[PDB]
């Protein structure tokens, strides 16, 4: 029975933009990077 | 800056007179590329049937 | 962006592969220089034309098609 509260403490978690947050602490990390020409033989 | 990659975005949309700020306090860069499709007003918000 | 539809690097081999062929035109035959160019205007000799005909139907038709494939991606661009 401890499944179907948590089910609705993380839908209660993710609702208020708390999975968010915590993601922006550990999990900020973007830094990504990203005409015709012609050569055969 | 960033353009549609990068995590940016295409365009922005928003109302007419936060735009002409928009164009001045940035360079020649942005132009806006259609014409207006919601075209309604500002105004105040009163109590209702005051 | 005129020369844009071919690298740097082709523009010296294209170049360079007319007067490398240029002087195949010698063994069969700066103003001495420009006598070759009185005789390819238009044997052995004229199987080299023959080849150096579809090289420049290459070039042509290649030219063409990176000329095209930049003038229509720069318009269906995003």
């Amino acid at each position: 029975p401890l499944a179907v509260d948590m089910s609705t403490a993380i839908l209660q978690l993710s609702e208020e933009g708390e999975l968010e947050k915590i993601h922006r602490k550990w999990l900020n990390y973007k830094h990504e990077c990203s005409l015709s020409l012609k050569s055969f033989w | 800056q960033r353009g549609p990659n990068a995590g940016g975005v295409a365009a922005i949309v928003d109302e007419l007179p936060y735009i002409e700020v928009l164009l001045t306090n940035s360079n020649c860069k942005f132009r806006t590329v259609g014409q207006e499709f919601t075209r309604t007003g500002w105004g105040f918000a009163f109590q209702r049937d005051s | 962006s005129f020369l844009k539809p071919f690298t740097i690097e082709m523009w010296a081999v294209t170049g360079g592969f007319f007067l490398f062929v240029g002087a195949m035109v010698w063994i069969l035959e700066q103003l001495i220089t420009i006598f070759w160019f009185s005789f390819s205007t238009m044997s052995l000799g004229r199987f080299v034309l023959i080849i150096w005909l579809f090289v420049v139907l290459i070039i042509n038709s290649s030219y063409t098609a990176s000329l095209t494939s930049i003038l229509t991606i720069r318009q269906l661009t995003s």
